[PDB]
């Protein structure tokens, strides 16, 4: 679910 | 002669601030278009601004397609699907923009193994959102895509880069992401997350604000997968 | 500025 | 019997979720064309998308127009042109409102708290086109945003409780007109206070449908207050 800011 | 680079990038920043973010893509396209290199700063702004530009497109595809499953009403859902079809059109014009930088003038122009990394991530990451909306026949090759340029990314920063540096770690991240989201692997997901997460704690007493960042980041997947 | 109302 | 304006409200819904402003409007603007009165659903989909999509070029170009100021001849001709750039899609957004208004909206609004809102409007697009006027045009364009007001001002007194918070809304935009627009800081406190002081004399009888809205309207009343003095 998450990816790079 | 030509045309003016250094007027397109202040026009970008102004884009920035103004918060115009398509307006900013368009101006970094076209600077990116004149086969420089990109120092650190117009790299960035190439970054966030289709970054910014992209996903809101993402963001409003998946609402828009949440809402098409949460109505299996016949007339109300085929306006969801057209609409979400007009969505993904824009979607994939945006990718497709960037990828083609990447593959024609970023990648190949990419003198040193930190840029080479970051342009190869950021291919992976942009066949990753057109893969996430692919349709049956073209679905598979798209994603090959996205994990060649990710894996090549990855063994790239194995060899030249610290495992705490932010950008292998934002690597290693959204690789983790391709497998877990896209080819639906949580194995090699969490391994992978784990791995690169592991290796980068044993040297946090080198440096990191950045790295933390991802270092958490790469925590809360983890554990959200293991559930 | 000044302040308007919200929608 | 040629289109569909049930769809075209589903459509401005499903924009809205989305956060896709400039397709919600045009779903709103396809739907007031029809012709017939809106419902009060409607009317707030209809502002809160023509406000979030003028908001937006607004807030853009205060930012560039601030920017063109604090400054040498070079950099100071892009920001211009950029803020050109700027003004017109802005103008064409406030024509398209103003015109929903005038032709379509004013004039079949049947009940006294929709001529209210619908003439409150007309003043506040009216005063965003005045934000951005060139010298020759700026009088005519405040001259109309004024009177719509005005026209709201009195129907709102008489037809309204002061407590009502499109009747404060109305007594805040208006305050700020005045105090933006006209310059005239003590026809704007006197306007915000008189306004204020009245909505709290009937706080008691306040209903929960009305109350976090009229609060609200209440604290922007004093903020500005606060600010100006």
């Amino acid at each position: 679910k998450l990816s790079l800011q | 002669s030509h045309m003016d680079k250094n007027e397109l990038v202040q026009k970008a920043k102004l884009a920035e601030q103004a918060e115009r973010y398509d307006d900013m893509a368009a101006c970094m396209k076209s600077v990116t278009e004149q086969g420089a290199e990109l120092s650190n700063e117009e790299r960035n702004l190439l970054s966030v601004a289709y970054k910014n530009v992209v996903g809101a497109r993402r963001s409003s595809w998946r609402v828009v397609s949440s809402i098409e499953q949460k109505t299996e009403a016949e007339k109300k859902q085929q306006m969801a699907r057209e609409y979400r079809e007009k969505i993904e059109t824009e979607l994939r014009d945006i990718c497709n923009d960037v990828l083609s930088l990447l593959e024609k003038f970023l990648i190949p122009n990419a003198s040193q193994a930190e840029s080479k990394v970051f342009y190869l991530k950021m291919k992976g990451d942009y066949y990753r959102y057109l893969a996430e909306v692919a349709a049956g026949d073209d679905k598979k090759g798209i994603v090959d895509q996205s994990q060649q340029a990710y894996q090549e990314a990855f063994e790239i920063s194995k060899k030249e880069m610290q495992p705490t540096h932010p950008i292998r770690l934002g690597l290693a991240l959204n690789f983790s992401v391709f497998y877990y989201e896209i080819l639906n692997s949580p194995e090699k997901a969490c391994s992978l997350a784990k791995t690169a997460f592991d290796e980068a704690i044993a040297e946090l007493d080198t440096l990191y604000k950045d790295s933390t960042l991802i270092m958490q980041l790469l925590r809360d997947n983890l554990t959200l997968w293991t559930s | 500025r000044s302040l308007s109302a919200p929608g």
